[PDB]
């Protein structure tokens, strides 16, 4: 009889939790729209009523075991709710988990940089993160860069160590080996025939589809290089990985902003339409409802009397105070909105169809039960929005719609640009996803020894990526916790994923379509059996095994880069013609190790002796002349070394830190200054 | 014509202002400026001499009190919150008299005298603008009779769609020969 307490169990709890989830949904729908500390307390407390029930009803779930159950749904759903999670953790290490995550939050959150010369001028994170993006001088991007790793990183470090002690036994609590599972489990799913995914090979799928893409990523690379080249001349080799700070942000994610300094061909204009769309009287309603023309003629669905009534498409001039980050939102009882601050741009033409796509799968999984009412898994969600926007990104979409000139012709270099802009978001972010999850797992798992976690950090990175450290590390550093998402607890791997599924599925639906010719000229208007292949896989929800939801659209259950090369194949045929042999990169090379000495083999007190001398060397090299310069132990910076073998070094002017002087001046610095360098 | 209605006790607001058409009589515009004094005689396309001399088709009479310091406001070109959302002006048919009344005129001056200063709706925040020789809609007006004195923007929902309405007084700014402002356009 387990079975049929099961069921009326779970009716009982998906009928209250709609009900709940209506009001605190909509409580917090209403703070965002209309910002006031009255409606952030109704939020509040709205949420603490769901928090009661949600909790209250887990621990009735435990008289319910998965055991007795042959039904899918009722299995799923009480997997769902009966997690412990943090409560399986004793009053002492929980409370002492969240101070540390909310901590952690805080540093990186309010984080600041000053400039070491001048400073009386002083940048907040998104002030720092402007300058990152926009500026040229090689001096001031590694400030910013470094700056940030030393006032952030190292306050990081003592929390990050505790912390992942922490989480791994809130995973073990939980039936898992590690926090790495704890994570990887949200891939997992038991279905029947081949349908039955391990989170164990989560790790298998990632690095097969690392090495396909290996191949673009590295045309990419030597491409991007050799014309970064010249925009910070002698300071990149021919042959090796590119200065972190160089990347274009803070930590190296997209090559998005590398774009302006690697156009293929820069004379020619991109495609966009942001003066034809104000010529023609466009506005924001206009945008969502050419929108919804989309997703009808593609055959999904209309949209509701509710969305144009209840949303907020544009931005109020009102008094109100909102909040413009563009979100969908399901707040139940089928009531689906979108808030946005939509203008005549491309960006906001093509943004409107992202958050209508999130709303078109919304609404074909609301059939399923409270808690299956979600995407098959993490990368399913955006993977789909995606596809939607590329649909109508392609000037083809464009002309047809009758927005671009109909004597509009797409040529063969703009094509080129087109895709190596999508590559520096694409192609080029995969590698750091990959690499961030790769060594985060390592870490977890208790495969890098703390005292080990920067080395690996930074050797398997510019293995991977191709990314190398201006200036050398210790372990007092934490460059991982830099990051928005490490310092915070979210899970990274979903980039890489919806990244791979979102080829996938496109593939798949310009072949229903019957579209002839490359896939980045494919667009799934007016093709309703496209249309429905889609809709029948959106329905699922997490009803069954995500491998099942791939298998209907993509008719495969495992994840392949795939269609993703052939996405890219023309650009991948023009970068090899511009790279040749230049093809990859060595990790041996570093911006600073080329003019650096090696001393041979100690305390950490003699390190400092030693490096106090180099800098008396140094002084006395320049008191010879008529500069003077303050060099103290702390401008003689030490690179990786074996404990009591050997260590290397170089030295930098205290008021420059980009600089470093030439190893041939440093060597006969330590010659001249040879004498007088004994104690005692 | 009749005119003893134009200077009665009940001094209409902006937000709810009242107006008269006039037709079939023998016009009497050298008592009607007797009777009440003028500070100022402003219109376009008309002159004041002109208004005074013949007969017309039909003439239309609209008012409602309103401070003369704010005058600006309602100006041809004035994109004031006081034109927009409550009274604007015709201007295809060719009068703004700024006119005190004095107490010995059976004129009062109570109630919280208001107009409408914002009046958006749907997804679209979209303006709810008042047509030229029109009124505010009754959905902007009724909100706004429900809303507070400070201005605060509220939500109503009227007939399913939403509304987000704000109203401000000036009942503060009185003189016992009070200042009304009365508009006349002839056919
Ligand atoms: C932005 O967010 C704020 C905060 O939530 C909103 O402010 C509330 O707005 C609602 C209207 O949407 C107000 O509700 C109304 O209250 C009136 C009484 O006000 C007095 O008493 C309250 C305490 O209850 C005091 O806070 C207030 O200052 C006054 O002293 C009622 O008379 C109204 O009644 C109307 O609706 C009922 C519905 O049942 C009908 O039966 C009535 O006949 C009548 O039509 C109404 O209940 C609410 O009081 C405001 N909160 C506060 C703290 O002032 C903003 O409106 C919101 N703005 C936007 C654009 O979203
Ligand atoms: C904004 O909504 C109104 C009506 O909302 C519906 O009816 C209400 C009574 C309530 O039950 C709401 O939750 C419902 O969503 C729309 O007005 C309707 O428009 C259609 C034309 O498409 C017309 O045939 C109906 O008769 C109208 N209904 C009413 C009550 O007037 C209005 O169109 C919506 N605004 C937009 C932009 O779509
Ligand atoms: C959540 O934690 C509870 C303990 O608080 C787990 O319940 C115990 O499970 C063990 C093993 O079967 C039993 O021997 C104990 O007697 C149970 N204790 C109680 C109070 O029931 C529960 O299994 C955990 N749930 C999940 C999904 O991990
Ligand atoms: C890439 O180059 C474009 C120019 O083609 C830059 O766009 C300009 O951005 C500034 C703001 O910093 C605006 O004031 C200009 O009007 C924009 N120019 C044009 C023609 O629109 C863009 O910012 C550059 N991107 C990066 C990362 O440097
Ligand atoms: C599983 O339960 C659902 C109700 O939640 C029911 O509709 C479905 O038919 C059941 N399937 C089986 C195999 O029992
Ligand atoms: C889809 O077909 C309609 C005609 O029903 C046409 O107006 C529209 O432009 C077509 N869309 C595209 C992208 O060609
Ligand atoms: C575009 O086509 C022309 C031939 O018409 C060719 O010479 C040129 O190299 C091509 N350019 C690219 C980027 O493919
Ligand atoms: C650092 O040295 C370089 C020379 O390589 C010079 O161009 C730059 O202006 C100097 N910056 C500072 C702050 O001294
Ligand atoms: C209003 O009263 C004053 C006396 O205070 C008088 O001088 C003035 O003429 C009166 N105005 C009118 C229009 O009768």
């Amino acid at each position: 009889t387990t079975e049929e307490e099961a069921r009326d169990f779970l009716d009982k709890f998906n009928s209250e939790a709609e009900n709940l989830s209506h009001e605190s949904a909509l409580a917090s729908w209403d703070y965002n729209t209309n910002i006031t500390d009255e409606n952030a307390q109704k939020m509040n407390e709205a949420d603490s009523k769901w928090s009661d029930f949600y909790k209250e009803q887990s621990k009735r779930a435990q008289a319910f075991p998965l055991q007795e159950i042959q039904n899918l749904t009722i299995k799923l759903q009480l997997q769902i709710l009966q997690q412990n999670g943090s409560s399986v953790l004793t009053a002492e290490k929980s409370k002492r988990l969240s101070t540390i995550l909310t901590t952690m939050s805080t540093i990186y959150s309010t984080g600041k940089v000053c400039n070491p010369n001048n400073p009386q001028q002083c940048f907040t994170l998104s002030g720092l993160e402007d300058i990152m993006e926009k500026s040229k001088d090689y001096h001031q991007r590694l400030w910013v860069w470094e700056g940030w790793r030393s006032e952030v990183g190292k306050q990081l470090r003592p929390l990050y160590e505790e912390y992942v002690v922490l989480k791994n036994e809130m995973a073990r609590g939980n039936n898992y080996e590690d926090y790495g599972d704890y994570w990887r489990g949200d891939y997992e799913t038991e279905g029947e025939d081949g349908y039955n995914y391990s989170r164990n090979q989560l790790m298998e799928d990632v690095d097969r589809i690392f090495l396909e893409i290996k191949p673009l990523y590295e045309q990419l690379h030597a491409y991007v290089r050799a014309k970064l080249m010249n925009a910070y001349p002698s300071r990149i080799s021919p042959t090796g990985c590119l200065p972190a700070h160089l990347l274009g942000d803070m930590w190296g994610r997209f090559w998005t902003n590398l774009y302006n300094l690697t156009v293929p061909f820069e004379q020619k204009q991109n495609i966009d339409v942001t003066e034809t769309m104000k010529k023609q009287s466009w506005d924001a309603e206009k945008i969502f409802k050419e929108a919804e023309k989309f997703y009808l003629s593609v055959g999904l669905y209309s949209m509701t009397q509710g969305f144009w009534n209840n949303s907020m498409l544009t931005e109020p001039s009102d008094g109100r105070q909102v909040v413009c980050h563009p979100t969908a939102w399901d707040l139940g009882e089928d009531d689906f909105r979108i808030k946005m601050c939509t203008k005549v741009t491309m960006d906001d033409f093509l943004t409107a169809h992202h958050e209508m796509g999130h709303i078109q799968y919304d609404m074909a999984y609301a059939k399923q039960p409270y808690l299956l009412r979600n995407g098959a898994n993490e990368g399913f969600h955006e993977a789909v929005g995606e596809v939607m926007s590329l649909s109508v990104a392609t000037p083809k979409h464009l002309k047809g719609m009758g927005l671009l000139p109909s004597d509009f012709s797409e040529d063969n270099e703009t094509e080129i640009n087109f895709l190596l802009k999508q590559a520096l978001n694409i192609v080029g972010t995969l590698p750091f996803t990959y690499m961030l999850e790769k060594w985060r797992w390592m870490v977890f798992e208790g495969k890098i020894p703390k005292e080990q976690w920067m080395e690996k950090w930074w050797e398997m990175k510019r293995e991977i990526v191709g990314v190398v450290e201006p200036l050398p590390h210790d372990e007092t550093y934490c460059d991982p916790a830099s990051l928005f998402h490490v310092a915070n607890d979210y899970s990274f791997i979903r980039y890489f994923t919806r990244t791979i599924l979102e080829f996938q599925f496109q593939e798949a639906l310009c072949k229903i379509a019957k579209h002839e010719g490359p896939l980045h000229k494919c667009d799934i208007s007016n093709s309703t059996e496209a249309g429905k292949k889609l809709k029948d896989m959106l329905e699922l929800g997490k009803s069954k095994p995500w491998t099942y939801a791939l298998n209907q659209i993509a008719r495969t259950k495992e994840m392949d880069a795939k269609p993703l090369l052939n996405y890219f194949e023309p650009l991948f045929s023009w970068l090899k013609k511009q790279n040749g042999n230049s093809v990859g990169w060595s990790a041996d090379w570093s911006p600073y190790s080329e003019q650096s000495l090696k001393v041979r083999i100690w305390n950490d007190n003699e390190m400092y002796l030693f490096r106090s001398s180099v800098a008396y060397a140094m002084r006395v090299y320049f008191s010879k002349m008529n500069k003077t310069i303050p060099f103290t132990a702390e401008d003689v910076r030490v690179s990786d070394e074996k404990k009591r073998v050997s260590f290397k070094f170089f030295v930098t002017s205290p008021t420059n830190i980009s600089d470093i002087i030439p190893r041939s001046e440093v060597e006969d610095a330590i010659r001249m200054s040879r004498s007088r360098i004994n104690d005692a | 014509c009749n005119f003893t209605e134009l200077f009665r006790e009940r001094a209409p607001t902006i937000m709810q202002y009242k107006r008269e058409v006039f037709t079939r009589c023998n016009y009497n515009l050298s008592l009607l400026l007797s009777l009440v004094q003028v500070d100022e005689f402003v219109c376009d396309k008309a002159t004041p001499e002109a208004l005074a001399t013949g007969c017309y088709s039909s003439l239309t009479v609209d008012w409602f009190a309103f401070p003369y310091a704010w005058k600006s406001y309602l100006a041809i070109g004035s994109a004031d919150r006081i034109v927009r959302f409550n009274y604007n002006q015709d201007y295809s048919n060719p009068c703004r008299i700024h006119s005190k009344v004095n107490s010995s005129i059976g004129i009062s001056y109570a109630g919280a005298y208001s107009y409408i200063t914002n009046c958006n709706y749907g997804a679209t925040n979209k303006d709810d603008v008042v047509k030229p020789g029109g009124r505010a809609s009754q959905q902007c007006i009724t909100g706004a009779l429900n809303s507070p004195t400070t201005g605060q923007l509220w939500a109503y929902n009227f007939g399913g769609v939403p509304y987000r309405v704000s109203r401000l007084t000036y009942t503060d700014h009185l003189s016992d020969p009070l200042d009304m402002v009365y508009v006349i356009t002839v056919k």
